[PDB]
DNA sequence: CTCTGAATCTCTTCCGACGCGCCGCGA
RNA sequence: UCCGCGGCGCG
DNA sequence: TCGGAAGAGATTCAGAG
């Protein structure tokens, strides 16, 4: 998965339990960023919350 | 005063015009008002039948 | 998802006699249900009916 | 599913989600005994959001999305002119329908129109197929569609088969009156431009400076029988807001007419005697005698007697060369005075209806075709042309201008000695300015209308 | 006298009235708008600095901290404007602004910093605009609609009783800001005064006037007129201004002087007046019942109680009157009541309203505009204030501010943007005078009154969105944390401006899509002005007067050029001469008069100084000393003609054609057609496409010039010089000695854009049409473009037309047309189509781009290469690949049982398909040129590779022969300074020129010179190679793309379009019509010499449209081609050029005081024979619109050409070789093809895909839809008996998803039989209300 | 002098052609 | 294989 | 996660008690 976001911020590994997947996700002073990037069978794709 | 063969001066074709854009509108608005006017008619009517 | 707007153990399978399981993939259990989930094998026109 | 794996959601689905939402809270809210007012907003959220989902907008502010429109409620899926009812449920999308830019033929009888080869092909491929499998010449559906697109002439020649005797319907929006739709029987022609017969192109309201038609086919028997039967164009002669029929010809077809039944007080040939319209016919051709030169001719006519026979008379008339060819090509039964005068568009009008009340449909159909092939000819032969020198302007207009601008400037005057109202002064110079135009407009029209010429 | 260039094909002009200002630069709004938007200005008056100072500084309090803004500074655009279009990335330039952060000390004065940061913040990326005036976003050209909108300002509007239809009138005044609430004041059937914010409820005045801080007494002392009255025990005094006896009756004696007179029950009047004011009378006498029925005008006290017995507008009661009288407080006020002049609306609304005191008011307005909330003191007060006063949440423009006080009539022209109480107190006593008829309501669709925004202020306006965002996150950081150890570079987050900036350009309503047919199309669209969008107003809500011509349009706004349908009216043009003034108001030019001699000086009008004044009608005659002929001459003034004396004449027009846009100015004999047939005909030159060859046309009207030039379409010669070099593509120009700066290379080149998709899929090309070594002059046209010959508008062709009906195929507005025109390629037409593969990362497997495709003829795949990309130059048809993609299909997976039937059927079943992109059906054509865009990590294959290679090759030899040319210029201007002096010619001959650039001739400025142009030329190469450096990366580097594709592939297709039956073509005077016969050209009507007419008319058409100004043109050309005709065969027998000399000498001449004048003497005569070689195809004829060739001048022309003086013909059929007795008009036309091809319109379906909620066909062309069978053609059925047929319609053909199969089955069967099942639709719609809640079934199943 | 009904006023809701064709965009 | 929204365009 | 016409409700005026 994508390690860091647009911004260079870091990311974290979080549960969509909306769709039962794992997706990846940036924070800024610990606040979500509203970027994620999900697992769509072999290749990662990114975008706004 | 000037028929259409000879030239007409340009005071007389702009008051000329109004007429036109006049008329134009005119049916651009009288479109809507006879098909909703007609789709009225046969709604009422639509249940007679010899 | 189960039970989910559009969870398919209500309203029926996405395919034509395919269990979300993959239990089961032909007309030879046609109209039966399957153990591991609620989905019926069935047309998918039954989608456009359940409510 | 979108572009790029997204998907767009269904406004019903939000408002759904928001509703599952909301009561998921609340029950939330309730089963782990939270405080009243809390439970009490939840609550009343709740109901908000189900207002939203059957209703939204119906009060107060709408709900919106990302694009700050309002979304579609269920309500909304019924209501106006986008619902359900006026969109689908009346006025449904058809299958087998093409569109085409329409275009004159005039060497169409009344009741075929001419029908570009790419759309007959391409309307009629199931029938193509049927009849390619019928004939022996494919055995399956795959062997008839590679055929099929490979436009094997034997293929042409099915199609040339299919269509014989096929009406087909053809409709211009908008469909103002049921004239609006009528049915054909088509005729093919390489290019790509719908062929119309001009007299029913005057009564479909339409045009040739780009007017669009569209072109439904009938699927079963009974229903090519009902279009025949009842939609045929040789059918719709009388309109149904009056009486009177509707197959009327206007411009080349009356231009040509009326130049043909016109006369003048001298012409090549003038006074001789023909023994029949034949001879008429002769010497026009041969050019030894104009169309408007008056003449004498032996005529036959015919009347329907008090038994229903055709009684015949023959005798001599006086009338014109182009009388007498137009005359010639009237069926039997009725008189003569009819043509014996320059005909115009309200002549031609009753001219058809007459033929309609004394004689039957079809020899009123004959007699439009033909009288709409003859009036193009003689039309195309007049070549009547417009010039600069034909508007000639009444030279007494200078006169009457200059007399009309005076009595302006007199009453003009008159208000500056102040011996008048400026309201009746208005009035005044209107009432002149409206004498002096029409009496510019009669000295136009006596002028324009009437010529001197050597007897 | 003429330029060189221009001395090929002088075209004769007719116009008399001479010209005295030439036309403006037809963009010039959106340029200088644009410029004004972005250029750098110290004073901060608009844009980039105006809108910063505008919002900064921004300060903390508690973080004690500030934020300010030093300047801004725009960036480099990265990729240039072909680039942009290539890869599709909107141009754009960043955005750089310094900015500085603030930390003070912790105590007083605040004012002492302690602390300065500062850097430069990359806050945003903007669009530049083109030098054409058009932005360019993503891949796409888009051009921003200036708009015309209600100006800020205050109005005063009534209607005639509509609303209430009692027969009164009622009257409203409203003030609209720039920005913020709206408020208006309102009249009432009860008379009574009402206010309205933001059109929210309807609630009396005085509730604001007390919110205002204004007591009662002082709103009765501020809006009306006080009188005194004295009561002595009980003898009654009043004092009186005599005039204020105007308009009642004297029902009652009156003394003056200490005498009484008054006739009784008689209305005063004028010599009453008169007489009591010679009397100077000042205080009467008057009964109890005169001062009975009067207000009292504020609270009396009484002090031997201390006690009020008079309230505030209450009725004078005897009984307080005689309390007060008695208590002391004898004098007593009162207001005044004329029923015309002093309405007591005022007091009304005072009596009516429900609040009684200032913070009663307060929180009343507050809960009307807060509902469902307690009021608050507080908060009511804050609403208030920071809704009408706080300069951020409400501005009045300096526009605003201007109009508010103009017609206010107050001296002040300037103010703040905020109003006041004076203001609103003023424009209530405005509404007042005008409900008392001393006045008038404004006129709001007059052009004085409305006002263009262009792009600069819509781009402000966004910006300052942007701005506003930022200053709200800025300030939320600022109190968040500390101040010292961050940098306002964080601080600010650039994603707010360039959302919002990018959704304006994108999104907006305005922002529309550019159109390209011809340059005449793109020069109208860019000087568009539309009424619509936002703050504008909707299609369904503008009414007839708004759309209606306005007297003041005149010389503004071009009545004709508007578009036809529901738009019309709201879109118009801006005439030719018309240019913005700085409020945005229109302006329109003028010739000053003095005293009876036109000044020939020009000064700028708009529509309220020009209603003021007389200004002359342009085709008013005059002498060479200015004086008008006539004494009596005619003008307009206050929007209305007359005549006027020599001397009254204020003004004159400046130009005859300042009435009309460009659009409309191309017609010629426009003075002498309908205004309905010109604005169709107008409207349909813009949809002209342009041709395969280009040809002038012969009856012009001299706009072409300035049209085509404008235009960014042709390539202008921005420096003078001679043309060096030619070829197909590039121009290179040696620019002359004196013109060249120094330092320069003296060397000029030109890059035409060969090929490339048009906006609307035409061609665009240019051409070049200059030889080696003709001299070049600045402004001149070196290449063509697009509908260009010579740098003249060249959308049309010329056609040989004779007037006559011919069998029908002309029926109805139906043309019929020659084969000759068709066999010559007269109007054949070049089309380019764009096609896009796009290859995906998709789930189960990748999706890839190959030439592996299964279930497919070798022989297709042949045309492709090995990686699965046809060839450039490969013709290819419908139905054909173009590039092979293939989709994998995931498991498929199989039973054995079903394996083996797999097997024996053959490689069926495969869990990989075809999914390669095909030629459109029914398009055919060649295949031009191929791209792919790739992400980065990717492998480039056989076909990128390829490509890549050639186009650096192509970026390397581009670079390399600009460095030659650019060289050889440098080398020769090495030449030309030491041929100068010290020369060494042949010493250097024998040097190489490394040797005469290094070598030093002298020891003077000429060694400077030589010095400078080597450092010149090691400065150039190290730029060449870093700019190839650059271009290589760039090349080289990868593309972001989009989500989930992994590589896209564009190919370009070009196909050529030819004429055929069904297609339309129209004439410029608005006759369209539809092509319906081809002709073997043996059938066509043909003239006595035997050559055949090539398109025949129909000539019913031309007295019912009135379109006779067309005849006139058929006439001309006639003409025109007669002189052409006869020189060419003067050119033919090869005979003295002197004799042809002459003859086109008197061809000028032939018009009478004409002002062109032009002489050939001058003319050496290898100049005179290129003359007749362009002259050959016809003389070309430029008649101006009001101004045009007259009757007699035509006759003559023609006889000078020796055809018939009438312009009619003999004629002779071809079909049957007959004569027709009538002569024909024949004469030449100018013809246009309307880009309504046929094979773009003709459809047909048969069967194909279906929709997934409805069930129903698709609809439209591109989905291979069906016709949709709409209710009126229901009805029309219903009509009929024809329930079958209906039945058939509605059921099985459309929506029965069984059914349908069964009919297909049947019909294949040959077997017509029919099932109608259910429409399922009816299911649909039977679920969504049961859905709802709502029970609904069938019964008796 | 008060009460009820009718009339008038205010507020809210509904309507304001049919048909095709392209372009853009789509938290 | 697709719900549109906005825009021009022709009837 | 914009004007017009019609209907319903509320308020005011006149007549009768
Ligand atoms: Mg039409
Ligand atoms: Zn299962």
């Amino acid at each position: 998965a994508p390690q860091q976001d647009p911004e260079g911020n870091k990311t974290m590994v979080r549960f969509s339990r909306k769709t039962k997947q794992q997706y990846v996700s940036s924070e800024k002073d610990g606040k979500a960023t509203g970027w994620s990037a999900f697992y769509v069978d072999g290749k990662w794709v990114e975008g706004k919350k | 005063t000037a028929n259409f063969r000879e030239g007409l001066n340009v005071l007389q074709y702009f008051i000329s015009t109004h007429g036109a854009r006049k008329g134009l509108a005119d049916t651009a608005l009288k479109t809507a008002n006879s098909g909703y006017l007609t789709r009225r008619l046969v709604d009422v009517a639509q249940d007679l039948v010899v | 998802e189960r039970d989910g707007l559009f969870c398919a153990r209500i309203f029926g399978p996405v395919k034509d006699y395919e269990c979300l399981c993959g239990k089961y993939k032909r007309l030879k259990h046609r109209g039966v249900i399957c153990e591991k989930c609620g989905v019926e094998v069935t047309q998918t026109k039954v989608r456009r009916e359940r409510m | 599913p979108l572009d790029g794996g997204r998907f767009a959601t269904s406004d019903l689905n939000d408002l759904y989600r928001r509703v599952i939402n909301r009561n998921n809270r609340l029950k939330r809210l309730l089963d782990l005994a939270a405080p009243d007012i809390i439970v009490r907003n939840e609550k009343r959220m709740l109901q908000e959001a189900v207002d939203a989902l059957l209703d939204n907008g119906r009060r107060g502010r709408a709900i919106t999305g990302s694009n700050k429109r309002p979304l579609k409620s269920l309500a909304d899926m019924i209501k106006g002119k986008q619902g359900r009812f006026r969109q689908n449920l009346l006025g449904k999308r058809v299958d087998y329908s093409g569109r085409s830019v329409i275009t004159v033929g005039p060497y169409l009888r009344l009741h075929q129109c001419g029908l570009p080869k790419k759309m007959a092909l391409e309307l009629f491929k199931p029938f193509i197929y049927g009849k390619l499998e019928l004939r022996g010449l494919a055995t399956t559906i795959k062997a008839a569609k590679k055929m099929v697109e490979r436009e094997e002439a034997v293929v042409w020649d099915i199609l040339d088969e299919v269509i014989r005797e096929h009406p087909v319907l053809l409709n211009r929006a908008p469909t103002l009156h049921r004239l609006g739709i009528q049915a054909f029987e088509p005729v093919l022609i390489e290019g790509k431009a719908i062929q119309l017969h001009p007299l029913v192109c005057a009564a479909y309201n339409a045009d040739f400076d780009g007017d669009q038609m569209a072109v439904h086919v009938p699927l079963t028997l009974e229903a090519q029988l009902e279009a025949r039967a009842l939609m045929m164009s040789t059918n719709n002669i009388l309109s149904p807001a009056n009486g009177e029929p509707i197959i009327v010809p206007s411009q080349d077809v009356v231009l040509g007419l009326y130049y043909m039944t016109r006369d003048c007080v001298n012409a090549k040939g003038e006074g001789m005697v023909l023994t029949g319209p034949k001879e008429a016919e002769r010497l026009y051709r041969s050019g030894l005698a104009s169309l408007h030169a008056r003449v004498k001719v032996r005529i036959t006519e015919y009347e329907k007697d008090a038994n229903g026979e055709l009684v015949a008379k023959t005798s001599l008339k006086d009338t014109t060369v182009g009388r007498a060819i137009l005359w010639m090509i009237v069926p039997k039964g009725l008189p003569y005075s009819i043509v014996n005068q320059a005909l115009g568009k309200k002549a031609i009008s009753k001219m058809l209806n007459t033929c309609y009340r004394i004689l039957g449909l079809k020899p009123t159909v004959i007699f439009a075709d033909q009288i709409m092939y003859t009036g193009f000819a003689y039309a195309a032969r007049s070549g009547a042309s417009v010039g600069i020198d034909d508007m000639v302007i009444p030279e007494k207009k200078h006169e009457i201008i200059s007399e009309a601008e005076a009595e302006v400037a007199e009453i003009q005057e008159q208000f500056q000695s102040g011996l008048v109202t400026a309201g009746e002064r208005y009035n005044k110079v209107i009432d002149i300015w409206a004498a002096a135009n029409d009496r510019v407009s009669k000295a136009m029209m006596d002028n324009l209308q009437t010529e001197t010429v050597i007897n | 006298v003429y330029s060189y260039t221009e001395k090929k094909r002088i075209r004769k002009d007719f116009g008399k009235r001479p010209q005295v200002l030439d036309v403006p630069y037809l963009l010039s709004i959106q340029l200088d708008s644009f410029q004004k938007f972005i250029e750098q200005d110290p004073e901060g008056q608009y844009g980039l600095e105006a809108a910063f100072r505008s919002v900064f500084p921004i300060q903390s309090y508690s973080g004690n901290s500030e934020l300010q803004y030093v300047s801004y500074r725009l960036g480099e655009p990265v990729f240039d404007v072909q680039e942009c279009q290539i890869r599709g990335v909107t141009y754009s330039a960043p955005l750089r602004v310094k900015l500085r952060l603030v930390i003070y000390e912790r105590e007083a004065p605040e004012g002492t910093v302690k602390d300065i940061k500062e850097q430069e913040v990359y806050m945003g990326e903007i669009p530049l605009m083109t030098d054409n005036g058009t932005f360019v976003i993503n891949g796409t050209e888009r051009v921003i609609v200036s708009q015309l909108h209600r100006s800020p300002g205050v109005f005063f509007d009534s209607d005639k009783g509509k609303t209430h239809s009692s027969g009164k009138v009622l009257y409203n005044a409203r003030i609209i800001p720039y920005r913020g609430s709206w408020l208006d004041f309102e009249f009432d059937p009860k008379d009574n005064l009402f206010v309205r914010i933001d059109r929210r409820r309807k609630l009396p005045a005085t509730i604001i006037l007390r919110a205002l801080n204004y007591t009662t007494e002082q709103i009765l002392d501020l809006f009306f007129e006080k009188v005194i009255f004295e009561i002595r025990d009980n003898k009654l005094q009043m004092e009186l201004v005599p005039e204020r006896l105007r308009g009642e009756t004297a029902s009652f004696d009156i003394e003056a002087n200490g005498k009484v007179y008054v006739e009784k029950g008689r209305r005063i009047t004028a010599r009453h007046i008169r007489q009591l004011e010679k009397d100077d009378v000042k205080l009467i006498e008057v009964p109890v019942e005169y001062i009975a029925g009067k207000v009292v005008a504020k609270d009396y006290i009484d002090e031997s109680t201390g006690e009020l017995i008079c309230a505030a507008n209450m009725e004078l009661s005897l009984d307080l009157l005689a309390k007060l009288s008695q208590s002391g407080h004898k004098r007593i006020e009162t207001l005044f009541t004329n029923d015309l002049d002093h309405g007591p609306y005022i007091s009304e609304t005072l009596r009516v309203d429900p609040t009684n005191d200032r913070l009663s008011a307060l929180v009343e307005i507050y809960r009307m505009m807060r509902p469902g909330e307690p009021p608050t003191r507080e908060a009511a007060e804050s609403l208030f204030e920071n809704l009408f006063f706080s300069e951020d949440r409400y501005d009045l423009s300096a526009v605003g501010r201007m109009k508010f006080n103009r017609s206010l009539l107050r001296e002040e022209i300037e103010g703040s943007g905020i109003l006041s109480k004076d203001d609103i107190i003023d424009v209530m006593k405005k509404l007042i005078d005008i409900r008392n008829g001393k006045g008038e309501v404004d006129d709001i669709d007059h052009l004085g009154n409305r006002r263009i925004r262009s792009v600069g202020e819509m781009a402000e306006n966004q910006f300052r969105v942007g701005l506003v965002r930022v200053e709200r996150a800025v300030k939320e950081r600022l109190s968040l944390g500390d101040l010292d150890t961050l940098m306002p570079q964080d601080m600010i987050n650039a994603k707010p401006i360039s959302a919002a900036v990018k959704e304006f350009f994108g999104s907006s309503q305005l922002s529309q899509f550019m159109d390209q047919n011809n340059p005449l199309s793109e020069i109208t669209h860019k000087r568009r002005i539309s009424a619509l969008g936002p703050g504008g107003l909707t299609r369904e809500r503008a009414g007839f007067e708004v759309r209606d011509v306005h007297p003041t349009h005149y010389g503004r706004v071009c009545p004709i050029e508007t578009p036809e349908g529901p738009n019309i009216g709201l879109i118009n043009s801006l005439s030719v001469y018309a240019q913005t003034n700085e409020y945005g108001f229109l302006e329109t030019p003028y010739r000053k008069v003095t005293d009876g001699v036109v000044t020939d000086e020009i000064h700028y009008l708009s529509a309220i100084e020009e209603g003021n004044y007389v200004i002359a009608q342009a085709n008013s005659n005059l002498d060479e000393e200015g004086h008008f002929v006539e004494d009596l001459v005619t003008c307009r003034s206050k929007g209305e003609s007359s005549l006027f004396s020599r001397d009254q004449v204020d003004y004159m027009d400046v130009s005859t054609q300042q009435v009309v846009s460009v659009g409309a100015s191309l017609i010629p004999f426009l003075e002498h057609d309908d205004a309905n047939r010109a604005l169709m005909g107008a409207n349909m030159q813009r949809q002209a496409v342009p041709t395969l060859r280009a040809d002038k046309p012969l009856v012009g009207t001299g706009m072409e010039r300035a049209v085509a030039v404008d235009s960014g379409v042709t390539a202008v010669a921005k420096r003078g010089g001679v043309v060096q070099y030619v070829d197909a593509s590039r121009i290179v120009i040696k620019v002359n000695e004196d013109e060249m700066y120094p330092g320069e290379a003296g060397i000029d080149i030109y890059n035409l854009t060969k090929y490339t998709r048009s906006n609307q899929n035409t061609c665009i090309n240019q051409m070049p049409c200059v030889s080696l070594g003709e001299p070049v002059e600045r402004g001149d046209v070196l290449a063509d473009g697009p509908s260009t010959d010579l740098g003249e508008l060249a959308l049309g062709q010329n056609m040989r037309v004779a007037f006559m009906p011919w069998n029908g195929y002309n029926f109805e507005d139906s043309i019929l047309v020659s084969e000759r025109v068709v066999q010559e390629d007269r109007f054949t037409t070049i089309h380019i189509q764009e096609l896009a593969c796009v290859s995906r990362d998709t789930k189960l497997g990748p999706e890839e781009i190959t030439a592996d495709i299964p279930n497919v003829g070798e022989a297709a795949l042949s045309k492709l290469d090995e990686s699965g990309i046809v060839y450039i130059g490969a013709e290819v048809t419908g139905g054909d690949i173009l590039v092979g993609k293939v989709t994998p299909k995931g498991e498929t997976q199989l039973t054995p049982e079903e394996k083996l039937l797999r097997a024996i059927f053959g490689e069926k079943a495969s869990d990989v398909k075809d999914s390669s992109l095909r030629v459109p059906n029914g398009v055919s054509g060649t295949v031009i040129d191929v791209q792919v865009f790739t992400r980065d990590g990717v492998e480039k294959d056989k076909r990128a590779l390829e490509i890549e290679e050639m186009q650096l090759k192509q970026a390397k030899k581009d670079l390399s022969e600009e460095l030659q040319i650019l060289e050889a210029g440098l080398f020769s201007r090495i030449r030309a300074v030491l041929v100068a002096g010290g020369v060494e010619a042949e010493k250097l001959d024998k040097l190489p020129r490394d040797r005469w650039l290094e070598l030093g001739l002298t020891d003077e400025e000429k060694q400077n010179q030589l010095e400078q142009l080597a450092e010149q030329y090691d400065e150039l190469k190290h730029e060449f190679e870093k700019k190839l450096e650059a271009k290589r990366r760039k090349i080289t580097q990868g593309d972001d793309l989009a989500p989930g594709v992994l590589k896209i592939v564009k190919v370009y297709l070009a196909v050529k379009r030819r004429i055929q039956p069904g297609d339309k073509m129209a004439g410029r005077h608005g006759n369209k019509g539809v092509i319906s016969k081809i002709n073997p050209i043996e059938d066509m009507p043909y003239d006595e010499n035997g050559t055949p007419v090539d398109i025949v008319l129909n000539p019913l058409g031309v007295p019912s449209r009135m379109n006779i100004g067309q005849i006139l043109e058929t006439h001309l050309g006639m003409a025109a081609k007669g002189i052409g005709d006869k020189i060419n065969a003067m050119l033919k027998q090869q005979q003295e050029v002197a004799k042809l000399r002459e003859f086109i000498q008197r061809a000028y001449d032939l018009g009478a005081d004409v002002r062109q004048k032009v002489d050939l003497s001058t003319f050496s005569d290898e100049e005179v024979m290129r003359l007749a070689e362009n002259l050959r195809k016809g003389m070309p004829i430029a008649t101006p619109v009001f101004d045009g060739a007259k009757e007699a001048e035509i006759k003559e022309l023609l006889k000078l050409g020796d055809l018939p003086t009438s312009g009619q013909i003999r004629l002779y059929d071809g079909r049957t070789g007959e004569q027709f007795e009538r002569p024909v008009t024949v004469g030449y036309m100018y013809m246009l093809k309307l880009n309504h091809l046929v094979d773009d319109k003709m459809h047909a379906r048969s069967t194909g895909s279906y929709s997934l909620v409805t069930q129903q066909p698709l609809g439209g062309k591109a989905q291979f839809g069906g016709q949709r069978f709409g209710e009126m053609e229901v009805w029309a059925l219903e009509a009929y008996g024809a329930a079958y047929t209906l039945q058939e319609m509605l059921t099985v053909k459309s929506d029965d998803v069984n059914g349908r199969t069964k009919m297909y089955k049947n019909i294949v069967d040959g077997n017509h039989q029919m099932e109608p099942g259910m429409p399922e639709s009816f299911n649909v719609l039977l679920k969504e209300i049961r859905s709802l809640g709502i029970n609904i079934e069938l019964e008796d199943e």
